[PDB]
């Protein structure tokens, strides 16, 4: 089975449905050519193909869709696809707490390490408030293998949804902050701001309000004070 | 059990079938609605035609999804 | 579908967008909004900055689910 994190009504992770629509006319008319081999087929744009049976529209393209499977679901009732997530039906045991759990996560590190979801959900919720989250300028903020796997960095950031809704935010929030500081930017330093700046590098001067999306504080970047001439301090 | 029905891209209309209903039964119904011919109609669903000899069980057609005749 | 853009002060943006909607796009729709120049907007989604070339449905992004603004100032 698949999985998906539905956000509405159940608000967790779900068993989901595969489908498809032509990637034109948006319509589940497009009969497929052959089925779908791999996650790859399903998950990058454009990769199969087939025939749209509406006549006014001459559909070639794919595009897979996925639903949550708990409930009734409308055409564009879409959830993502938590495609690390897999049904533990070998009973795998737990790489950190050495249980056996369904639904389990699986790394994409050489090993395949396998992590329930309470677990997932505790080295996130602990990762995260620890500022121990890695900024990847290629996938994002995400977490490796639980291991310290080479190589192993989740790339499907929806996989954070475990966190649930507050901690999810607050995930969001960090990773912004960290991919500005990452950047060579700075988070304004007044308090009830901190709005993520992006300055030259050569500039010490730093002003953060011309369109209301900034408090106007003019600092140096370098002693986060109200800007000044000469050396810090 | 029912199934939604999106004829032509149109609102999808609830269908009451069995398990032992086949496609043509559906077609029939929807012709019937539509006051078409069942013969000009083909059922899609999940990237697939179903054929007329088919039934709702061999689908595996869930509880209220959709197809697009 | 509905999306949320909002800086790292809070401040909350809604914008009307389909998936299909590029990042250049959403980039736009801000600036009809709130007259930010597309120029100095970067948008970032789960710490990873959105390119201008590619779509919500690139990055996987759902209803009502939220970017983050952050400015580009040339100083
Ligand atoms: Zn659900
Ligand atoms: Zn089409
Ligand atoms: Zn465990
Ligand atoms: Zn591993
Ligand atoms: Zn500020
Ligand atoms: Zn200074």
């Amino acid at each position: 089975s698949f999985y998906v994190y539905c956000k509405g009504p159940c608000q967790r992770v779900q068993p989901g449905k595969l489908r498809v629509q032509c990637s034109t006319c948006r319509q589940a008319t497009l009969t497929l050519t052959q089925g779908p081999s791999c996650w790859d087929d399903v998950l990058i744009p454009n990769r199969m193909s087939g025939e749209c049976q509406s006549p006014h529209c001459p559909g070639t393209s794919a595009e897979f869709f996925f639903k949550c499977g708990a409930h009734p679901t409308s055409d564009k009732e879409t959830s993502v696809a938590l495609h690390l997530i897999a049904t533990n039906s070998r009973n795998i045991t737990c790489i950190t707490c050495t249980d056996v759990r369904s639904p389990v996560l699986v790394f994409q590190c050489n090993s395949r390490h396998v992590i329930c979801l309470d677990c997932f959900h505790l080295y996130c919720v602990t990762r995260l408030n620890d500022r121990q989250f890695v900024h990847d300028p290629q996938l994002g903020y995400s977490l490796p293998c639980v291991a310290g796997c080479p190589n192993s960095l989740i790339k499907e950031l929806h996989h954070f949804r475990i966190l649930g809704e507050e901690q999810y935010n607050r995930y969001q929030q960090y990773g912004a902050e960290e991919c500005v500081l990452q950047m060579g930017g700075v988070l304004c330093p007044r308090p009830g701001c901190g709005a993520g700046l992006l300055p030259e590098p050569d500039c010490r001067k730093v002003t953060c309000g011309g369109n209301g999306l900034g408090c106007g504080f003019a600092f140096c970047r370098e002693c986060k004070e109200a800007y000044h001439e000469g050396e810090c301090s | 059990m029912i199934v939604f029905v999106r004829f032509n891209s149109s609102h999808g209309f609830p269908v009451e079938v069995d398990s032992d209903t086949s496609i043509f039964q559906l077609k029939e119904v929807v012709a019937k609605r539509q006051g078409v011919p069942a013969d000009q109609l083909r059922v899609i669903f999940a990237g697939k035609e179903l054929r007329n000899d088919w039934t709702v069980q061999n689908c595996d057609l869930d509880q209220q999804s959709i197809v697009h005749i | 579908m509905q999306i949320f853009v909002k800086t790292l002060t809070g401040k909350t943006i809604t914008l009307e967008v389909e998936p299909s909607d590029t990042i250049e796009n959403v980039k736009a729709k801000i600036q009809d909004k709130e007259g930010i120049p597309p120029d100095q907007q970067r948008l970032i989604f789960a710490g990873k900055q959105l390119e201008d070339g590619r779509t919500l449905s690139d990055y996987n992004i759902q209803k009502e689910s939220t970017l983050h603004l952050v400015l580009r100032l040339r100083g």
